């Protein structure tokens, strides 16, 4: 007897339904540095306001 | 004849006299803006400008 499981996932992208983020990483400041918090993409330094 | 209203007085910042430094206050609305030590907004702070 072996178990097995079958695993059938649709396409075309419209209704996106699982993904997956992850690739979480650390944070730093004062120093120049790239950010992508959320999607947007740039160079500067990060303090407080 | 009277000038002391347009000769420089020394009991006031700079040689201004009383007219020009009259006619000075008239304007502000550029602010100056001749780099007075800009980079100051390194941590907006404040309503940034
Ligand atoms: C020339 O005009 C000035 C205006 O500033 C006179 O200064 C006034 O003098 C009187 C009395 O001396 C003071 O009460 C006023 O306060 C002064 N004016 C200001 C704006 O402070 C000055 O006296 C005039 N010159 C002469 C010879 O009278």
């Amino acid at each position: 007897p072996y178990r097995v499981v079958v695993l059938s996932f649709e396409l075309l992208h419209a209704p996106a339904t699982v993904c997956g983020p992850k690739k979480s990483t650390n944070l730093v400041k004062n120093k120049c540095v790239n950010f992508n918090f959320n999607g947007l993409k740039g160079t500067g330094v990060l303090t407080e306001s | 004849f009277n000038f002391s209203q347009i000769l420089p007085d020394p009991s006031k910042p700079s040689k201004r006299s009383f007219i020009e430094d009259l006619l000075f206050n008239k304007v502000t609305l550029a602010d100056a803006g001749f780099i007075k030590q800009y980079g100051d907004c390194l941590g907006d702070i404040a309503a940034r400008d």
